């Protein structure tokens, strides 16, 4: 059976790139569309986007272009980047598959001058 | 079961396809059109192994598992059997998530050489929905 | 962006009474709306499909409807586990969007 699991840090400083990976076990991506959604402090989810078996990226605009998503099918893993974080980035990250039927656990990474 | 082409185009519009994605209705039917001919139960055998299936003609290579395809991925998670009813519910389930990729109904080899390019709205024009 | 809106914000009930939340798009999505349910300290889960398509693994006691602006989420009998968040989203256009949610807590 599938297993989606966030990892990576949940401390990061403002400007720098935020970089979340996503471990998948009990099957291959290449047989999935993989995606990226996020949780703000105030109960509002946001689509950050996906990667499908082409390879090709649907990101939010929302994110002005400052994401990047992609795949290492040797480690069976797709990850996040998102450059220039500010404190509206700080949220719970959660990867599932496009399909909602698969998520991982979610992490929580605070943006912070401290 | 053989759709009748105004028929198809309002079940697909009943199953969201109106404006899917950025494609409209007559691409669907359209693409229905040259793939199976309107038959929920045609099926080709392909070259490598795999088969089309259904209505829109779904590979077993990448989107359904029937089992007798070697490098199967089945991207939409169903049972290629499941894409050959008269309901035709799995079929544009899957057909939604093959459209969501970069190659969006190019992934239609019928719709690409029939039917992108020309007046695709004309294929639901007559039609009561 | 279609924009989901959702009501009431905030729904408090008794266990064994039934709810309906609603969830309505700025433009027709046919029937590419579907609904998750979110509990604190955990990640959504699907519970319906394309408006009304069931979701295996889901109390049957949830059921959606609707179409094209105006959706519909119906829990038969609410049972004390179904206490949390609801929010639906759209795949009808990129990007995908979610609604602000419901709270359904007991009363």
């Amino acid at each position: 059976d599938v297993q989606l699991q966030e990892s990576g840090p949940s401390l990061v400083k403002p400007s720098q790139t935020l970089s979340l990976t996503c471990s998948v076990t009990g099957d291959s991506i290449t047989s999935d569309y993989w995606s990226w959604i996020r949780k703000f402090p105030g109960n509002r989810l946001e689509y950050m986007g996906y990667v499908s078996y082409s390879g090709s990226t649907y990101y939010n605009p929302s994110l002005k272009s400052r994401i990047s998503i992609t795949r290492d099918t040797s480690k069976n893993q797709y990850y996040l980047d998102l450059n220039s974080v500010t404190t509206e980035d700080t949220a719970t990250y959660y990867c599932a598959n496009w399909d909602g039927d698969y998520w991982g656990q979610g992490t929580l990474v605070t943006v912070s001058a401290a | 079961k053989v759709f009748g082409r105004c028929e198809l185009a309002a079940a697909m519009k009943r199953h969201g396809l109106d404006n899917y994605r950025g494609y409209s209705l007559g691409n669907w039917v359209c693409a229905a059109k040259f793939e199976s001919n309107f038959n929920t139960q045609a099926t080709n055998r392909n070259t490598d192994g795999s088969t089309d299936y259904g209505i829109l003609q779904i590979n077993s290579r990448w989107w359904c598992n029937d089992g007798r395809t070697p490098g199967s991925r089945n991207l939409c998670n169903i049972p290629c059997s499941a894409l050959l009813s008269s309901d035709i519910t799995a079929s544009v389930n899957c057909a939604k998530k093959i459209v969501s990729d970069g190659n969006g109904m190019n992934a239609w080899v019928a719709w690409r050489n029939r039917c992108k390019g020309t007046d695709v709205q004309a294929w639901i024009r007559g039609c009561r929905l | 962006d279609i924009v989901l809106t959702q009501s009431p914000a905030t729904l408090s009930v008794t266990p064994g009474n039934s709810v309906s939340l609603s969830c309505r798009a700025s433009q027709s999505i046919g029937d590419n709306l579907h609904w998750y349910q979110q509990k604190s300290h955990e990640s959504p889960r699907l519970l319906i499909k394309y408006a009304s398509q069931s979701i295996s693994g889901i109390p049957s006691r949830f059921s959606g409807s609707g179409s094209g602006t105006d959706f519909t989420l119906s829990i038969n009998s609410v049972e004390t586990e179904d206490f949390g968040m609801y929010f639906c989203q759209q795949s009808n256009s990129w990007p995908y969007t979610f609604g602000g949610g419901t709270k359904l807590e007991i009363k």
